[PDB]
RNA sequence: AAUUUUUAAGGUAUGUAUUUUUUUU
RNA sequence: GUUCGCGAAGUAACCCUUCGUGGACAUUUGGUCAAUUUGAAACAAUACAGAGAUGAUCAGCAGUUCCCCUGCAUAAGGAUGAACCGUUUUACAAAGAGAUUUA
RNA sequence: GGAGGUCAACAUCAAGAACUGUGGGCCUUUGCCUAUAGAACUUAUAACGAACAUGGUUCUUGCCUUUUACCAGAAC
């Protein structure tokens, strides 16, 4: 079933290139242009999956093993219990979410204590099979793992056959605040000055107002006065008030982001070479 | 006046009624069956004649659900109703 | 609300001569075969039985529009097809009726939630070598013709046709607008 | 009747033999979705179709009947039908007793009960437009007859007009020579779709003349619907037709009203 | 109204699932959106699955599953249950036959992991696994008479299904035992639920104890 | 008196055309 | 087919078999879907054009559009993701000057 | 009619140590006082589970080119 469905999904995207092999690993074939590159980026709910998949048909293995006749029952116990404990190093699964390395020092714990009270008295062999308590904490792993891949699968899905949303609004971040803040000042002065003047003729009018918003904060920084030849008074209030607004926001800015350098906490890299030109 | 309080009671009720059918049906669209939680013959067809009964069938619940359904681009064209009347040295100096 | 809400538009004629019919809900089915939207299918069967399930193909609005029927896609007054309905109109008054419609994409796509209406709705081896034929009877009256009276070619550029029987014993009982003579070798 | 009406329609093919899926080595790999050979450049899918049929042979009476489906077996119409007396459609040539049920929803659809779609297609390819009733099929690709090639347009002509004439009724039949296209009208809409389905993909001449054995191998023959036809002269008569097709049509539809008073 | 779900056969799903491996008909077309639509379940039937494994004891456990009809997934419906001391007994006389199998034989090899190679499809069951006795589990010894009581119905897949007095019934919730046999399994669990037994002996080591070292921002000798 | 192990992305563009059987004067 | 009852047959301490019958028990599946070329996956390869500002080489972050792609995504990437930097003549008169010009 | 079902639906399951019903009395039925009937399941080294996972937001941290994936404590 689950191979079926990996495959289905590949071939959809239309990536004919990336062969999953039956034991579920992804392989490439071929070299690949950079197109083939950026399509067969991966994500992690199909990876995660995939992993997943691996975990399972990697016991059910050993069991089939078992019934063909070509093991036994002993090393059968000590078969899956030798899994349930490396599943690290069998799978990966680490990669795609690195959360499960808890569940995977909790096996080897277990598998620490379960040898030494168990290993007492005999040998330094690989004679063991009591895989209970992996056994419980995989399976527990899994429990919560149930509303992630469903979610991750969900919209992977949803977004296959639907198509992705046209609107997606998109957040205020780091990246791009400063950003932001111009747009929101640029538009809160428009507002303003097309709100005192009479009537008639705005656009160009609006366009050149701005370039003196501008022009007057690039003074402000140069710590050049900015006086103009005939220009409205009213006008010259405006670009002064928001003018120190901006320059009341740069320059706390400036003091905080210069305090948390000096403490130690991370300032990442350019807000360090972006402060020292502000200070 | 005032609106009066055995009118406010009412478009309370009316409108509190209306929302519940917009926020049930809009959880019960997305694909959660955990949230969907907190969630008629209907035609006499033309001039009555041969009646009309209507029954949803169950959709499987591994295909898409609303296999009509997928995001797409609509322009608008513009409503109806028409005409609303707008009823309303300084050159030198701006 | 105002996808479900319309009630759906279907004939009396093709909805079938049955008392009382079921029929099934889809609250989002194909798009239509015209303005290429989402809407509700509605399935149903005239029988019980039958062998054949109906399927509504285009829009409430879509139909409403061209005052038609879903399934049928003829008038819903008088069961005509558009391509003719409209003609009878232009015929009677002079020149009107005709529906510019729906080309690219998102032009039906837009065209259709416009309730300005359209078009119609709006109102509601034995050769006998044969000669003298109009280019415009087809083949199939001639034939159908001589077989009503009591195997063939034409050429329609030349207006002029061949003919031969299964035997000349059949051209003498024929021979109980044409040139008709007979003549093989 | 002789022909159709006692028999119960033979077996096409058997199971066993219908062609498998996937076309062979289109492509580097096979996708499990779209069924096709990927990564690679094609070259020509297009093949002679292995398949034909016998229309006065294969047809036959078949459990369509005794349901009385109003839709007709493609597979039927291909030759290809392996399920016979046990389809569940029917098989035949169209006639005017059969043509008369289905009259009210061949508009919407086809006689095999597929859907029409409103702007055609670019190439003018499988089915048409539920706007225009198109009669007129045209024909291309002679190459399907393959190269042997034909003394002048009698064998051509003679030949289309025998092969599309078990297919159903036929207004008129003009190949072209200076242009390799042939265009058929029949008297009928659900013949036209009826013969494009059984005709593509076809080779030509008698069943043992010259290459006939090696025919399979070709191009194969095109059958696609057809513009209208440019010339003023059928275009007054197409208009001319039309008109006193409408004028028959307010009479009945004033005669119902007649009725309806 | 409300039948309950009928069973069927397994060949019935065998051939559904045998028949939707080589699908590149267009018949597939809507039980392949089905494949893709099941995706989204699959991390649940890989749960259920995998908590039903068989444990040592058994050969095997035949489990109920709930199948798609398409052949799309699989789900194992069963849950497991089982009596908390039979349990304990049963993993702990496992454990004695591992030590006593351990010390046992001289060369013990480990299975090769993956068993099988990448390229060689899944193997069905029907054709390969089915046809096999299955080999012997590891049970143990047990004892000719001390263990009487027990030793009849101890390594049974469910121990106790049909007793009217020992367990519910056939749901196999609510066990009741008697006397003795609860000495059997107390006596064999000695190997694993050997432990101190006076309250006093935890002393620091309760609960709230290692609550108060983490609000506290101290550490007990051997406490986390 | 005891740490802890890894995968993607920001680098090698992107765009257009290309295998087609000759739509009636 | 089961069961109830009745009506007949051969055997019959009335019962077993056999036939003909009245009634009860049980009551409308499935399809939005037909098996290759003609109702629509894509990629690669080939040829052509080449990846912002500027004197030149570079980090980027946004905005606008009936552009989207990878991604679990309201993160982040995709040449700063792409596309955009073109075209622009009338709410239009007031004063005066010259000339033609008619009751 | 009983014994059952790895059957189903519906109701309920963290609260002044904590539930309902009823009769009477004050209020004029909410509420207060008084008499009385019945309280299955879950709770005191606190709880449906003698078991134990994941995510989100906001704080404080740890790795430190940025996002994902992450370190580990808290509150919700
Ligand atoms: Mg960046
Ligand atoms: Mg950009
Ligand atoms: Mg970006
Ligand atoms: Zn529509
Ligand atoms: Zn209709
Ligand atoms: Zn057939």
């Amino acid at each position: 079933q689950g191979h079926n469905m990996l495959n289905l999904l590949i071939h959809r995207k239309g990536l004919t290139y990336l062969h999953l092999d039956y034991n579920f690993n992804l392989k490439p074939t071929k070299t690949l242009t950079t197109k083939e590159r950026k399509k067969s980026r991966l994500g992690n709910s199909f990876h995660l999956m995939r992993e997943l998949l691996k975990m399972m048909k990697l016991i059910v293995d050993t069991h089939v093993q078992f019934r063909l006749g070509n093991v036994d029952a002993f090393q059968l116990a000590d078969g899956i219990h030798y899994i349930l404990n490396h599943i690290g190093q069998l799978t990966g699964i680490y990669r795609y979410k690195y959360k499960v390395m808890h569940q995977i020092r909790a096996c080897k714990d277990l598998k620490h204590i379960i040898y030494y009270k168990f290993n007492k008295n005999l040998g330094k062999g690989p004679g063991c099979g009591f895989w209970q308590p992996a056994w419980r904490v995989w399976l527990n792993f899994l429990r919560g793992t149930i509303p992630l891949l469903e979610r991750y699968i969900g919209n992977l899905i949803t977004r296959q056959f639907e198509g992705r949303s046209n609107e997606i609004v998109k957040t205020t971040t780091k990246q791009r605040l400063d950003a932001y803040y111009d747009l929101e000042l640029r538009n809160s002065v428009m507002d303003d000055i097309l709100e005192m003047m009479p009537e008639s003729i705005r656009q160009k009018k609006a366009r050149t107002i701005l370039q003196h918003l501008s022009e007057a904060w690039r003074c402000w920084k140069a710590n050049i006065p900015w006086d103009v030849p005939g220009m409205p008074a009213p006008i010259k209030k405006i670009i002064e008030r928001y003018i120190k607004s901006k320059a009341d926001a740069w320059v706390s800015a400036a003091h905080y982001n210069r305090e948390r350098i000096k403490r130690g906490a991370h300032v990442e890299k350019t807000m360090v070479k972006k402060n020292l030109g502000r200070l | 006046p005032l609106p009066t309080k055995a009118e406010i009671q009412e478009c309370t009720a009316r409108t509190k009624s209306y929302i519940q059918r917009l926020v049930n049906a809009k959880l019960a669209n997305s694909n959660n069956r955990a949230s969907s939680r907190y969630v008629a013959p209907a035609n006499l067809l033309l001039n009555n004649s041969h009646h009309i009964e209507v029954v949803s069938k169950q959709m499987d619940p591994l295909l898409p659900r609303f296999v009509g359904k997928k995001a797409r681009k609509v322009v608008a064209p513009t409503e109806n109703d028409e005409v609303v009347p707008v009823l309303h040295a300084d050159p030198n100096e701006w | 609300d105002e996808i479900n809400e319309p009630p759906p538009n279907i004939c009396e004629q093709c909805l079938g001569d049955e008392a009382n019919i079921r029929m099934t809900k889809i609250p989002q089915g194909s798009e239509c075969k015209i303005c290429t939207l989402p809407f509700t299918l509605y399935h149903f069967k005239t029988s019980k039985r039958s062998n054949n399930i109906i399927k509504t193909l285009i829009c409430v609005r879509c139909a409403t529009q061209r005052n038609i029927c879903q399934c049928c896609m003829l008038d819903s007054r008088w069961h005509i097809p558009i391509q003719l309905r409209d003609h009878l109109i232009s015929l009677v008054n002079e020149e009107n009726v005709m529906t510019e419609e729906a080309k690219n994409d998102m032009m039906k796509r837009f065209l259709s939630l416009k309730n300005v209406k359209l078009g119609g709705a709006q109102i509601t081896t034995k050769s006998f070598f044969l000669y003298n034929i109009d280019a415009s009877i087809p083949e199939w009256k001639i034939t159908d013709t001589v077989s009503q009276l009591l195997s063939l070619i034409v050429n329609h550029k030349a207006k002029c046709g061949g003919l031969r029987f299964q035997s000349s014993e059949l051209g003498e009982r024929f021979v109980s607008i044409f040139i008709i003579p007979w003549s093989s070798g | 009747m002789t022909s159709w009406r006692d028999k119960s329609a033979k077996v096409q093919v058997k199971e066993s033999e219908l062609p498998s899926s996937i076309p062979a080595q289109t492509g580097l790999t096979f996708n499990i979705w779209y069924n096709k050979w990927s990564q690679g450049f094609a070259g020509n899918t297009r093949f002679v179709s292995p398949f034909a049929l016998q229309p006065q042979l294969h047809s036959g009476k078949t459990r369509g009947d005794n349901d009385g489906q109003l839709f007709f077996c493609l597979f039927f119409a291909k030759g290809m039908c392996c399920l016979g007396p046990k389809c569940e459609y029917l098989h035949h040539i169209p006639d005017e007793e059969d043509i008369g049920k289905l009259a009210l929803r061949t508009e919407v659809l086809d006689c095999f009960g597929r859907e029409k779609f409103a702007d055609y297609r670019e190439d003018m390819g499988g089915i048409g437009s539920f706007r225009k009733k198109n009669k007129t099929l045209y024909v291309g690709g002679i190459d399907g007859a393959l190269n042997s090639k034909h003394l002048k347009p009698a064998q051509i002509e003679s030949r289309i007009r025998f092969v599309f004439s078990r297919l159903g009724d036929i207004d008129r039949i003009r190949y072209v020579e200076s242009k390799n296209c042939g265009f058929v009208k029949f008297k009928y809409q659900a013949n036209a779709e009826f013969a494009k389905e059984a005709m593509s993909n076809q080779t030509l001449l008698l069943p043992s003349d010259k290459e006939w054995d090696d025919r399979r191998e070709g191009t194969g023959l095109l059958v696609k619907w057809a513009n209208e036809d440019p010339d003023p002269a059928a275009q007054k008569r197409l208009q001319e037709e039309l008109k006193l097709e409408s004028l028959n049509m307010m009479v009945h539809l004033i005669n119902n009203n007649t009725n309806s008073a | 109204a409300y039948t309950p779900k009928a069973e069927m056969p397994p060949e019935h799903l065998r051939k559904i699932i045998n028949t939707h491996s080589d699908m590149a008909s267009k018949m597939y077309n809507t039980d392949k959106k089905a494949f893709l639509g099941a995706l989204k379940y699959l991390p649940h039937a890989i749960l259920k699955l995998l908590e039903n494994m068989p444990h040592p004891w058994e050969q095997a456990k035949e489990v109920k599953v709930l199948y798609h009809t398409s052949g799309a997934i699989t789900f194992v419906n069963e849950t497991p249950r089982v009596i908390e001391p039979v349990y304990t007994a049963q993993w702990s006389a496992t454990w004695i036959a591992m030590r006593r199998e351990k010390r046992d034989r001289t060369h013990f090899k480990r299975m090769r992991f993956p068993p099988f190679d990448d390229d060689e499809p899944p193997l069905s069951y029907e054709q390969h696994i089915e046809n096999i006795e299955p080999l012997d589990p590891i049970n143990l010894p047990l004892d000719s008479q001390d263990d009487e009581y027990v030793k009849d119905w101890l390594y049974d897949s469910r121990p106790l299904e049909e007793d009217s007095k020992k367990v519910n019934g056939t749901s196999y919730k609510k066990w009741s035992f008697d006397l003795p046999e609860m000495s059997n399994l107390y006596r064999l669990s000695t190997p694993l639920r050997d432990e101190v037994t006076d309250k006093n002996y935890y002393y620091l080591f309760d609960k709230k104890s290692f609550f108060n070292g983490k609000a506290l921002n101290n550490a007990i000798p051997g406490g986390p």
